[PDB]
């Protein structure tokens, strides 16, 4: 019954050829050793 | 007594940067800075030494020539 309603309602979808595996491949994610220190001596607790 | 500071500091890892090429980066501007700021200081250190030395050689030469028959 869930499959039948999905077939009935989800009809006007984009069907764009863009695929997620190609997106991550052309714009990969890499790690860079680095740090950001936001010094604020008015806060009672430090969080890192 | 501790200071109370508020600032944001971003730092990059030493293993992500070139270590040595910055020594010869914009070399001409470095020399320009060193001579521009310090030429008065170098003159106040070099002129008395060289001037007093030159006079002493000038004195000794003349005194050596007056005693010569």
């Amino acid at each position: 019954e869930v499959v039948e309603q999905v077939k009935k309602l989800f009809t006007k979808l984009s069907s764009d050829p863009t695929t997620t595996s190609q997106l991550v491949a052309n714009e990969p994610a890499s790690f860079t050793g680095s740090e950001v220190r936001m010094i604020d001596d008015d806060l009672p607790l430090a969080q890192f | 007594q501790p200071v109370k500071l508020k600032a944001v500091v971003y730092a990059l890892s030493p293993f992500q940067q070139k270590i040595m090429t910055g020594l010869w980066k914009d070399l001409p501007e470095k020399i320009h800075h060193k001579v521009s700021e310090n030429w008065i200081s170098a003159t106040l250190l070099v002129t008395p030494v060289v001037g007093t030395y030159w006079y002493a050689q000038y004195f000794k030469e003349q005194e050596k020539l007056e005693h010569r028959f």
